[PDB]
């Protein structure tokens, strides 16, 4: 069911220190080579009042 | 985004084995300065496209810390330890956020990965390492748009080999 | 449900002060056997009725532990330390489940309480203790329906007084 | 406030709880009443989705 | 110095029971800013005089934190939860340093108390609380000489009673 | 015990403390007295090696 | 025994730079089931011979756990993250003890390494990884005599490279 | 001051869960190749009532 190059899509909803936010994202990678890149857009609650870095492993 | 890992040394791929149904993961990341970041995620396959749905709860981040100040530098690469527990996969890793002033703000990830296939349908991997390099390629718009890259490798400790025939 | 606390010794009531606007709280509870329970709550006042909205993410509970096994007896009473940080209120407590058989399973609560009022319109309390008596009065169904009582007191350490005049 | 005769003796509350624990999704509603200044309260919580809970209700106690 | 506790409500005194043999305790205190303080202590009775022998290993205290900077104001009072595990007594408490300026730096104490008597010759106490009021009454020298007072009480959560008859 | 008239009102104690904190070695002696059943005590602690302490004495409080 | 590490990729060797004076380290290891293991060590050079002096305080290990039951299997290899803090070296690692019943008992090491040379005399390494394979080669006498082997490598994450020129 | 092959010696004193013990040890390794082996002997408080494994990183 998996290919050499695969797209992915994400939706993210959360609250951090009382700040609500929503993100969407679109990406592409090579699952077997283990590489990927994605673009994340804060659609609600932007600009984020905290470092994006804490969301990195959840994208 | 655990579908994107290069596994070496014949290590079974828990995530690639989980399709077409997919998998979920649950995680709590504890930061050394008291912040917590809890997330749950569903991974599914819609046609040719992987679909992620993420829920996040974060709390107790210090107002004067790099996170809430939005004065974080960049992630160092990290290595997760991955092994079977309760018939599913447990992960743990220490990550380190480079910060201005020569600081490293570290955190401890506690993850459970859950296939949507029964454990009977799966070849469970042995204890191994998963190297993750996460990089913000650009901050397209401040606090609004980000490009993020990742390379991941599932491997054994090849640099320092066993004298007892262990992986 | 922090609106229902008896404050003694003139300790200011952060929660009752926050109305009519109300308050939020955020919490991660860490269990000694690896479980995490994270919650966010909004408290509002709709006329005469308090309204709570709660979001929960829980993870890493061991399959063989009292929680996932549904073999938790009852909560012991607990005492929270409550004090100001970053213009808001922080709370920490140690709670203990008295399991059937007599063993206790403990957990550490990390809470931030946030008024919807600005700090300038609030009298912040000093460091103090909040006793919580939480009792499941009836397991009506499973699984499905519970009646729960709580008594709460905001106080200082009266039993062992300061000989310097400190709270 | 003068005296307790001019304070609200009891105040009702309602709750809604939604979450996931160890992959198990659930939703709850609750109703209760308490004495704000006496610091006592009781509530009834009902699991409306994901019941019966495959985990100890006790982990939700501080959240309802 | 647990021999000096006022137990109320008929709570058995594990420490006073342990004599003439005495008891030991072991502890790791974890500070919120990364410090660890580990100690082992032996308590014996030499005629009419109690004798304490203490070993301490402390580490990972940040150079810029209140401890290494010697900018710790005073301890708040604290409450320990004390309960039986593995035929001995366990204790956990949250303590808080009130730093000059008003900020609290907190720490979590993990203690095991071990009688020199066998458990069979002891009446073990049930889960209860131990209030500790620790005050430095005088900084006589630096650095070099301190006078310290403590008041301690073993009690149950009386302020918020059970309506099921539990302690 | 019958009554408090047949109990020891006060009991002295002596302590010895040795350790290392962040690489700093120290040794302390202490002397004190307390009321066992009233649950109160006071002691004087002296740093005999490694003084003056380059760290807050407060981290030793629960150990003396 | 940190003098025995193979460093690659031009990473400065903090430990080999520390002679003839040598170095110390301080560590607290926290086990997931509540045990703590605190150690301090001095490393010196006596003629041609390295001399270690170690002090250890361990506590709160559960009586029914693999450690106190002496039913531990073997250590998995581990990877420590190593970086400068407060002008000295901080290490952190997660280790995992294989145990009977398919269990992994994990722990978290918090280490500070301190050269006996001033930081001025030293070339401080950047954030890097230290792979450690620790193996009990034989239990010569039960609870009395052990042979232990270690291979260690100081390296960057070469398996998953940067796209931004970072190590 | 360091050689291709170097001996080392250790003394270890500790208490774990109230159990006192003392160890000595002798070892040898190649510091630059990053390999070593050592023999540890419990000289006091043996046999250890706990897994030796918790002492591995302290030897």
């Amino acid at each position: 069911f998996l290919k050499k190059t695969m797209p992915f899509k994400t939706t993210i909803e959360g609250t951090v220190n009382g700040h609500y936010f929503k993100c969407t994202g679109k990406g592409e990678g090579n699952p077997f080579e283990g590489t990927q890149e994605m673009k994340i857009e804060v659609i609600e609650g932007g600009p984020l009042p905290f470092a994006f870095h804490i969301l990195s492993t959840s994208c | 985004s655990k579908t994107f890992i290069k596994y070496v040394s014949g290590i079974p791929d828990y995530f690639k084995q989980s399709f077409p149904e997919g998998f979920t993961w649950e995680r709590t990341t504890t930061y050394e300065d008291g912040g917590f970041l809890t997330a749950h995620q569903d991974t599914s396959l819609d046609g040719d496209c992987l679909v992620y749905k993420v829920k996040i709860l974060g709390n107790n981040f210090p107002a004067d810390g790099p996170v809430m100040q939005n004065k974080a530098g960049r992630w160092e690469p990290s290595t997760e330890i991955v092994y079977e527990v309760d018939g599913v996969l447990r992960g743990q890793s220490l990550m380190a956020l480079k910060c201005p002033g020569g600081r490293h703000l570290t955190c401890h990830l506690h993850t459970t990965y859950r296939s949507k296939k029964p454990a009977s349908a799966l070849k469970m991997p042995g204890f191994h390492f998963e190297d993750h390099r996460i990089e913000i390629m650009e901050e397209v718009e401040k606090g609004k748009c980000y490009k993020q890259y990742e390379a991941a490798v599932g491997r054994y400790c090849d640099a320092a080999p066993s004298k007892l025939g262990h992986n």
